[PDB]
């Protein structure tokens, strides 16, 4: 949108990074610091 | 602006091609 300036989409989604940090925050709820 | 996307040419000489943001009815099989 304009003159030969244009914005490209970031590679991760937003719903792709809720899942990563509540993959995190289930592993530390329930496995303490052994999962890393 | 037009992208190529290619597996390299030491694998294939197939070739996809990304119109960016351009609705895919205005282009001019997969599309
Ligand atoms: C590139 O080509 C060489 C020889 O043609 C081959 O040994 C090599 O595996 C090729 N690389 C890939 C990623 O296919
Ligand atoms: C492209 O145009 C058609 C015709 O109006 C429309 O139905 C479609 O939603 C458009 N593309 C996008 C991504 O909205």
């Amino acid at each position: 949108k304009f003159n030969g300036l244009t914005v490209l989409p970031p590679l991760l989604t937003d719903e792709m990074i809720a899942q990563y940090t509540s993959a995190l925050l289930a592993g530390t709820i329930t496995s303490g610091w052994t999962f890393g | 602006g037009v992208s190529v996307i290619t597996p390299g040419t030491n694998t294939s000489n197939q070739v996809a091609v990304l119109y960016q943001d351009v609705n895919c009815t205005e282009v001019p099989s997969n599309v």
